[PDB]
C-alpha cells in the first residue's frame, strides 16, 4: 500500500495518474492536506516544497522539480540561456530573444542588433517595425519577451501551412530524461500568410486559437507517423534524422544546464517531473525551440500511453509494485 | 579570487576571499504584562472556586 | 579580553550545557576540577580562554556558566555528575515542578516566581567580569522552561545589560525524539517574543542531528547523549574563535557583523563536516576539497533545507585541524563552479575563513572518530525559512480549532498573544521571501 | 517528590484499588509488610509517587480507602497486601449507599465525607509537590459513584490547582442486573465531565467481551474482570512510576491528551491479554505488540476506533525490545491507517519504552487513546438512561433522598452535548 493526495484538481494529466494509481489496489488517496503521504500530485502554484521530505517513516515523491520554472517561464528561459556557459551565444536552436518591461532588461540592446530583415513577436502581437511592439508591451504590466518572428517556416502540403510540435519529457528522480516517442505536429487550417501576418490564426498554430477558426487533422493534431510518411514522400527523409536529433539534442542541452540546481540525488525529498517542449521547423529543416511548459496537457489520442508510463517510469519506480514507450536521451 | 586581511597566530590563520562586488520594554511594563496575567488567571480560579461553592 | 557568560535553560540547554562545557575541558586542558596545569598564572590571568572561564587562587578554572532548570532532575545530575566540582553551587538553579512543556506557565506562572533570583545569580556572574561581551543562552524551543522562561530572561537581560549581546543556540523541535504535541506553539511563542532580544540564533533541529547520527555514525536509535556530543561539536566550532588565539570572530560583536545584515533574519545556517563513526574500520582521510564540498550537501546541515532556492548574505568558514589557505582557496575555487551559490545583490560574493591547526578534539569513548581536519561553515541563507514555514503550518493546523490553546490562556495568557505571535512570524516569513525573490 | 495520592471508594473501587496496590507493589519489591526487596535501582527511584517512607525503610501506600459499609475494608485488610495500609486510612461507615447515587452523594456520604477528607488533608500537608490525586471507584453503584464524586468535587476546591485522575469503571447490563446503574453513571459522568482532568473508561462491557469471547472463560468473575483492570492500571502508569521523557507526571500526560478540557476521557488498551493464571509460552514480537494493542478487541471500552478518530494518544511498551524496531511499528500504524489520526493535530501519537516488563511477561504494550469512538459509550449509557427517564422509572429512590428532576436533566444534557461534541471534531 501507498498513499498520494492531489492538490492540483485541473490537471487531466494527473487525473489520469491519480485514476490509474487508484485502479491498482496498491495506491490509497489521503485528504489533500493530510501529511502523511508517498506522492505529493502537487499545486501549480507556491507548491510548499520545504513541507516535503521531513515525515519519517515516509519516502516522498512529488510531481515537480523546484526550480524548474526557469525553464518553463519565457522571460526566465531567455534569462537562463544567455546567461549561462552552456548555452549562451553557443547556441544555434534558440530565436534571438530579449527581455523587456512594460515602463536590467534589454529595450535598448534590443534596439541594436534591431538595426538590420526584422520581423518579432510578444494575448500575443507580432510586427515588423519596432514601436508598436514596445507600445503593445508598454500596455500591459507584466514582463514580456520579444523574438525574432520565424518568418520562413516549412509549411505543410496539402495547405501551405504552418505547425509547431510538441514532445513531452519526463524527467525521473534519478535524473533519467525520457522521450515519449509519440509526439504531435500542432498544424494550421488556414494557409499560412507570407505577405502581411497581424492577423493571427493562421500563424499561430495554438490548438485553442484554431479550434475557433478552421480539415486535413482531426483536431489539427498531426502525429509521427503520418508526418514522417509524409517528410519521406515530399522531402525523401526521416523525421528521425531531419528532426528528432536535433529535438533530443535541445531537450538533453536544457535539462542538463540546470541539473545542477534542480536535482534531488540527495535530497530529503524526490522529483519528478513532466515536461512539455515545443519546437518550430524551418525551412530549411533546422529546429528552433519555442517555449517550455512546465505543466504540460497531453493530446488527447495519447493520454492513455503517457500517463501509464509516468506511473511506470516515474512513481513505481519508487515504490514498486506486488516494452518501453519512452527514448532515455543518453547524458 | 582576492585574498584579503590575512592574519596569522601560532593557532592557525583567517582571512577574507571575495568572489565578486555587490550591485524595546522595560521592566515596568515587564511587570504589568506579568501582573495582568497572573491577575487573568486569580480571577479564573476564584470562578472556579464561586461555582464550586453554589 | 571579554568574558561571556553561557545560560543553560531548561533540559536541552543543561544537557547540551553540560556536553560543550565537557568538551570545552578537554579542548583546553582542564580537569574535573577545574585545575589545569598548562596554565601558569595561578590565580588568573587575560588569555584567551578566560573569556570561558574565571580563576580561582586555589588553582580552580571555573565555567561562566549559569545552569537553570525549573525542576531538579536533570540539573542535580550536574549537582552529583563527574563535572561537580568544575561548577560552584550558587550557579546550578533549580526549582520545584515544572512548567508541563505550557509556554504560559514557563514564562507567566512559574517564571514571574523566579526571574529574580536567576537574574541575581547572572548579575553575580558580570560582577567578576572585566569586560563582559554578552551571553550565549541554551535552550530547547518545545518545552515549558526553555521557550516561556528563556524568552522572560532575555527580555529582562535587554533591559539590564542594554550594551550586551545575545547568541542563541536553540534546539528546533522533533517528532522522532518530542515529548510534547504543542511543541509548535511554544516555539512560535518564544521566537516570537525573543526576535527583538537575540542577536544571532544559531537554529539545530533534532530531526538533521538525528539523521547524521543514523546515518553516518551507524546508531540505531540515537539518544539525547548521541545528539548532544554533536551537538557540542558544532557549538564548540562556532565558539573556538572567542578561546583561543585568531582575529575573526574574536567577539560576540562580529557574530554579529559577519553573519547579520538585518537583524531580525538572524538565524544562520550552520554545516559541518566530517562526521565519521569512531567504529569505522581505518578511514580514507578526507580532503579539504572534500570537507568544504560537504558544506554545501543538505545532509550535513544542522537545519534539512536547499541553499539553491534562496541568496546568501554571509558564509563563514571555521577550520580546525590541518588546513592552509591555498587549499580552502584551491576548494572554493571548485565548488565556485559546481554549486548554486548565488548571493543577495546587495553583497559581495566571499567567505570569510578561519584556520586553528588543532584538530577537533574527540570526547574518548563517544561515537566521532579522531580526524585530522574539521569545518563548520555558518551561512546566513534565506533557505533556513523552510524551518519556518512548516513550524507555522503546525501551529496553523492546531490552532485553527484551539486545540490546547485552554492550557495556556487556563495560566493567564490571552488566545490573542497566540495570533500576535504567528503574526509576526507571517512577518518574518514575508521577510525571508523578499530577500531571495530573484529565479 | 511529584507525589500522588490514591483514592478508592466503594466495592468496585476498593477491590480495583487493592489490586493496583499489590501488582505495582511487586513491580517495586515491596512485600506485605511494605519492605523493599527489589533487585534494582530503578524501582525505588521514583518510588514516592506512590509510597510513603517511615522508620526502618518501610514503604506505605499513599493510599485512602472509603466505603460507606464496613465489608470491603475487611476484605481488604485480610487481603494480600491487606497490611501494609496505613491503618488510619480506612475511613468506613456502616449504613451503605443501596446502588444508590443519592445517598452516596447528598445524604449518607455528605455524613462521612469530611472524615474522608481530613486523611486526604492529613496525606497532603505531607507532600513535597503534590502532583494531583487518583481515584478507583465505579459509576453504576452509590458508593463510589454518588460519594465518589462528591469527594472530587470537595479535593477540586481545596486544591484547585492540583491534577484530578480517576479509574472510572463504567456499568454494562451483559455484567449486572440493577435497573438503576443508568441513572449514577449519567449523575457520575456530568460530574466527571466538569471536574476530573483526565478519566480512564474502564468499561464492564468490554472487560466481560474480552474475557468471555477472547480468552474463553465461560463463567467470567470480578476476579477475571478484575485481572484485566490492574494489568492496565500497571501499564497506564508506568511512566509516572520510572524514570523516562514521556508523560512522567499527571500535568505533562494532560497536556499531550487533552485538546479540549471536557474531552479527557480515555480509552485504554493492552497486550497481549491473559487469563489469571495463563501461563504463557513465547513472548510477541514488537510488530504483534503494536498491531494488537491498536485491536479493537483489545480495547477497555467497548468502542470501534474505526468509528472515531484518535485526538491524542499515549503508547507504552514494556520489557527488553528494539527503540528501533518500536519506533518503526509504531511508524507503519500511522502510515498505514493515516486517516484515524486527526490531520490537525501533527504528530499526535507519543510513544515510551520501559525496560522493566510487568508481572509475568517478557513484553507487553499499554495503548491510552483519547478517541472520539468512546462518544459510543456515552450513547449505551444515555439510551439506557433515556428509555426509564422518560416515564420517570424508579425515580423516587432519588427524590426521596432530596434530589430534583431537574437534577436529572441536567445531566442527560452535560452527556448529550459531551456526545454531540466528540461528533464535531470527528467530522472537522
Ligand atoms: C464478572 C462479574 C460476574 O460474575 C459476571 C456475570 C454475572 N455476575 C454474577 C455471576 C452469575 C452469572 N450468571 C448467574 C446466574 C445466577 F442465578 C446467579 C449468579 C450468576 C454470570 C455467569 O458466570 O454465567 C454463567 C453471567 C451473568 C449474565 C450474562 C453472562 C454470564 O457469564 C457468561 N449475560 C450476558 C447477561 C444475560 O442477561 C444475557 O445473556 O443478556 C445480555 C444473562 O441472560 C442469559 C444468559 O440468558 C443473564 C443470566 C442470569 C440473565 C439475567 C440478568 N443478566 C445479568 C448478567 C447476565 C444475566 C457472570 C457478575
Ligand atoms: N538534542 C536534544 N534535545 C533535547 C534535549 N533535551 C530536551 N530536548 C528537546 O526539548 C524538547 C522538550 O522540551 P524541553 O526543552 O526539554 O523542556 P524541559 O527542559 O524538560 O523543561 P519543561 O518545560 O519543564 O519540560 C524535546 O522535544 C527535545 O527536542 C537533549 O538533551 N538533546
Ligand atoms: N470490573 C469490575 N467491575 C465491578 C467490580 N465490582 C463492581 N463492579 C461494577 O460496579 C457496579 C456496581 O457498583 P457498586 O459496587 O454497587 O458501587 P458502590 O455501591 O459504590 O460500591 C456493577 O455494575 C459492576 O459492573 C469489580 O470487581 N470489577
Ligand atoms: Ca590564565
Ligand atoms: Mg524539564
Amino acid at each position: 500500500m501507498y498513499t498520494f493526495v492531489v492538490r492540483d484538481e485541473n490537471s487531466s494529466v494527473y487525473a489520469e495518474v491519480s485514476r490509474l494509481l487508484l485502479a491498482t489496489g496498491q495506491w490509497k488517496r489521503l485528504r489533500k492536506d493530510n501529511p502523511r503521504f508517498n506522492l505529493m500530485l502537487g499545486e501549480r502554484n507556491r507548491l510548499p516544497f520545504g513541507r516535503l521530505g521531513h515525515e519519517p517513516g515516509l519516502v516522498q515523491l512529488v510531481n515537480y522539480y523546484r526550480g524548474a520554472d526557469k525553464l518553463c517561464r519565457k522571460a526566465s528561459l531567455v534569462k537562463l540561456i544567455k546567461t549561462s556557459p552552456e548555452l549562451s551565444e553557443s547556441c544555434t536552436w534558440f530565436p534571438e530573444s530579449y527581455v523587456i518591461y512594460p515602463t536590467t532588461d534589454e529595450r535598448e540592446v534590443f534596439l541594436a542588433a534591431y538595426n538590420r530583415g526584422n520581423v518579432w513577436i510578444a494575448g500575443i502581437l507580432i510586427s515588423s517595425e519596432a514601436s508598436e511592439l514596445l507600445d503593445f508591451i508598454d500596455e500591459q504590466g507584466q514582463v514580456h519577451v520579444i523574438q525574432k518572428y520565424l518568418e520562413k517556416p516549412l509549411l505543410l502540403e496539402p495547405g501551405h501551412r504552418k505547425f509547431d510540435i510538441r514532445s513531452w519529457v519526463l524527467v525521473d528522480h534519478l535524473y533519467n530524461i525520457y522521450l515519449y516517442r509519440e509526439g504531435v505536429l500542432r498544424t494550421s487550417s488556414e494557409p499560412y500568410n507570407s505577405a502581411n501576418f497581424q492577423d493571427k490564426t493562421c500563424h499561430l498554430t495554438n490548438h485553442c486559437i484554431q479550434k475557433e477558426y478552421s480539415r486535413y487533422e482531426e483536431g489539427n493534431e498531426m502525429f509521427f507517423e503520418e508526418f514522417n510518411q509524409y517528410l519521406m514522400d515530399a522531402l525523401n527523409t526521416t523525421l528521425e534524422n531531419s528532426i528528432l536529433l536535433q529535438i533530443k539534442h535541445i531537450i538533453r542541452s536544457c535539462l542538463m544546464c540546470i541539473e545542477p540546481a534542480i536535482s534531488t540525488k540527495h535530497l530529503h525529498y524526490q522529483s519528478f517531473q513532466l515536461f512539455g517542449f515545443d519546437f518550430m521547423v524551418d525551412e530549411e529543416l533546422k529546429v528552433w525551440l519555442i517555449e517550455v511548459n512546465g505543466a504540460p496537457a497531453c493530446a488527447q489520442k495519447l493520454y492513455a500511453e503517457l500517463c501509464q508510463g509516468i506511473v511506470d517510469v516515474a512513481i513505481s519506480s519508487v515504490f514498486p509494485l506486488a516494452t518501453s514507450i519512452f527514448i532515455k536521451l543518453h547524458h | 579570487m582576492e585574498v584579503i586581511e590575512l592574519n596569522k597566530c601560532t593557532s592557525g590563520q583567517s582571512f577574507e576571499v571575495i568572489l565578486k562586488p555587490p550591485s524595546d520594554p522595560s521592566l515596568e511594563e515587564i511587570q504589568k504584562k506579568l501582573e495582568a496575567a497572573e491577575e487573568r488567571r486569580k480571577y479564573q480560579e476564584a470562578e472556579l472556586l464561586k461555582h464550586l461553592a453554589e | 579580553m571579554r568574558e561571556c557568560i553561557s545560560i543553560h535553560v531548561g533540559q536541552a540547554g543543561v544537557q547540551i550545557g553540560n556536553a560543550c562545557w565537557e568538551l570545552y575541558c578537554l579542548e583546553h586542558g582542564i580537569q574535573p576540577d577545574g585545575q589545569m596545569p598548562s596554565d601558569k598564572t595561578i590565580g588568573g590571568g587575560d588569555d584567551s580562554f578566560n573569556t570561558f572561564f574565571s580563576e580561582t587562587g586555589a588553582g580552580k578554572h571555573v565555567p561562566r556558566a549559569v545552569f537553570v532548570d525549573l525542576e531538579p532532575t536533570v540539573i542535580d545530575e550536574v549537582r552529583t555528575g563527574t563535572y561537580r566540582q568544575l561548577f560552584h553551587p550558587e550557579q546550578l538553579i533549580t526549582g520545584k515542578e515544572d512548567a508541563a512543556n505550557n509556554y504560559a506557565r514557563g514564562h507567566y506562572t512559574i517564571g514571574k516566581e523566579i526571574i529574580d533570583l536567576v537574574l541575581d545569580r547572572i548579575r553575580k556572574l558580570a560582577d567578576q567580569c572585566t569586560g563582559l561581551q554578552g551571553f550565549l543562552v541554551f535552550h530547547s524551543f518545545g518545552g515549558g522552561t526553555g521557550s516561556g522562561f528563556t524568552s522572560l530572561l532575555m527580555e529582562r537581560l535587554s533591559v539590564d545589560y542594554g550594551k550586551k549581546s545575545k547568541l542563541e543556540f536553540s534546539i528546533y523541535p522533533a517528532p522522532q525524539v518530542s515529548t510534547a504535541v504543542v511543541e509548535p506553539y511554544n516555539s512560535i511563542l518564544t521566537t516570537h517574543t525573543t526576535l527583538e532580544h537575540s542577536d544571532c540564533a544559531f537554529m539545530v533541529d533534532n530531526e538533521a542531528i538525528y539523521d547524521i547520527c543514523r546515518r553516518n555514525l551507524d546508531i540505531e536509535r540515537p539518544t539525547y547523549t548521541n545528539l548532544n556530543r554533536l551537538i557540542s561539536q558544532i557549538v564548540s566550532s562556532i565558539t573556538a574563535s572567542l578561546r583561543f588565539d585568531g582575529a575573526l570572530n574574536v567577539d560576540l560583536t562580529e557574530f554579529q557583523t559577519n553573519l547579520v545584515p538585518y537583524p531580525r533574519i538572524h538565524f544562520p545556517l550552520a554545516t559541518y563536516a566530517p562526521v565519521i563513526s569512531a567504529e569505522k574500520a581505518y578511514h580514507e582521510q578526507l580532503s579539504v576539497a572534500e570537507i568544504t564540498n560537504a558544506c554545501f550537501e543538505p545532509a550535513n546541515q544542522m537545519v534539512k533545507c536547499d541553499p539553491r532556492h534562496g541568496k546568501y548574505m554571509a558564509c563563514c568558514l571555521l577550520y580546525r585541524g590541518d588546513v592552509v589557505p591555498k587549499d580552502v582557496n584551491a576548494a572554493i575555487a571548485t565548488i565556485k563552479t559546481k554549486r548554486s551559490i548565488q548571493f543577495v545583490d546587495w553583497c559581495p560574493t566571499g567567505f570569510k575563513v578561519g584556520i586553528n591547526y588543532q584538530p577537533p578534539t574527540v570526547v574518548p569513548g563517544g561515537d566521532l572518530a579522531k580526524v585530522q581536519r574539521a569545518v563548520c561553515m555558518l551561512s546566513n541563507t534565506t533557505a533556513i525559512a523552510e524551518a519556518w514555514a512548516r513550524l507555522d503550518h503546525k501551529f496553523d493546523l492546531m490552532y485553527a480549532k484551539r486545540a490546547f490553546v485552554h492550557w495556556y490562556v487556563g495560566e493567564g495568557m490571552e488566545e490573542g498573544e497566540f495570533s500576535e505571535a504567528r503574526e509576526d512570524m507571517a512577518a518574518l516569513e514575508k521577510d525571508y521571501e523578499e530577500v531571495g525573490v530573484d529565479s | 517528590m511529584r507525589e500522588i495520592v490514591h483514592i478508592q471508594a466503594g466495592q468496585c473501587g476498593n477491590q480495583i484499588g487493592a489490586k493496583f496496590w499489590e501488582v505495582i507493589s511487586d513491580e517495586h519489591g515491596i512485600d506485605p509488610t511494605g519492605s523493599y526487596h527489589g533487585d534494582s535501582d530503578l524501582q525505588l527511584e521514583r518510588i514516592n509517587v506512590y509510597y510513603n517512607e517511615a522508620t526502618g525503610n518501610k514503604y506505605v501506600p499513599r493510599a485512602i480507602l472509603v466505603d460507606l459499609e464496613p465489608g470491603t475494608m475487611d476484605s481488604v485488610r485480610s487481603g494480600p497486601f491487606g497490611q501494609i495500609f496505613r491503618p488510619d486510612n480506612f475511613v468506613f461507615g456502616q449504613s451503605g449507599a443501596g446502588n444508590n447515587w443519592a445517598k452516596g452523594h447528598y445524604t449518607e456520604g455528605a455524613e462521612l465525607v469530611d472524615s474522608v477528607l481530613d486523611v486526604v488533608r492529613k496525606e497532603s500537608e505531607s507532600c513535597d509537590c503534590l502532583q494531583g490525586f487518583q481515584l478507583t471507584h465505579s459509576l453504576g453503584g452509590g458508593t463510589g459513584s454518588g460519594m465518589g464524586t462528591l469527594l472530587i468535587s470537595k479535593i477540586r476546591e481545596e486544591y484547585p490547582d492540583r491534577i484530578m485522575n480517576t479509574f472510572s469503571v463504567m456499568p454494562s447490563p451483559k455484567v449486572s442486573d440493577t435497573v438503576v446503574e443508568p441513572y449514577n453513571a449519567t449523575l457520575s459522568v456530568h460530574q466527571l465531565v466538569e471536574n476530573t482532568d483526565e478519566t480512564y473508561c474502564i468499561d464492564n462491557e468490554a472487560l466481560y467481551d474480552i474475557c468471555f469471547r477472547t480468552l474463553k472463560l465461560t463463567t467470567p468473575t470480578y476476579g477475571d474482570l478484575n485481572h484485566l483492570v490492574s494489568a492496565t492500571m500497571s501499564g497506564v502508569t508506568t511512566c509516572l512510576r520510572f524514570p523516562g521523557q514521556l508523560n512522567a507526571d499527571l500535568r505533562k500526560l494532560a497536556v499531550n491528551m487533552v485538546p479540549f478540557p471536557r474531552l479527557h476521557f480515555f480509552m485504554p488498551g493492552f497486550a497481549p491479554l491473559t487469563s489469571r493464571g495463563s501461563q504463557q509460552y513465547r513472548a510477541l514480537t514488537v510488530p504483534e505488540l503494536t498491531q494488537q494493542m491498536f485491536d479493537s478487541k483489545n480495547m477497555m471500552a467497548a468502542c470501534d476506533p474505526r468509528h472515531g478518530r484518535y485526538l491524542t494518544v499515549a503508547a507504552i511498551f514494556r520489557g527488553r525490545m528494539s527503540m528501533k524496531e518500536v519506533d518503526e511499528q509504531m511508524l507503519n500504524v500511522q502510515n498505514k491507517n493515516s486517516s484515524y489520526f486527526v490531520e490537525w493535530i501533527p504528530n499526535n501519537v507519543k510513544t515510551a519504552v520501559c525496560d522493566i516488563p510487568p508481572r509475568g511477561l517478557k513484553m507487553s504494550a499499554t495503548f491510552i487513546g483519547n478517541s472520539t469512538a468512546i462518544q459510543e459509550l456515552f450513547k449505551r449509557i444515555s439510551e439506557q438512561f433515556t428509555a426509564m427517564f422518560r416515564r420517570k422509572a424508579f425515580l423516587h429512590w432519588y427524590t426521596g433522598e432530596g434530589m430534583d428532576e431537574m437534577e436529572f436533566t441536567e445531566a442527560e444534557s452535560n452527556m448529550n452535548d459531551l456526545v454531540s461534541e466528540y461528533q464535531q471534531y470527528q467530522d472537522a
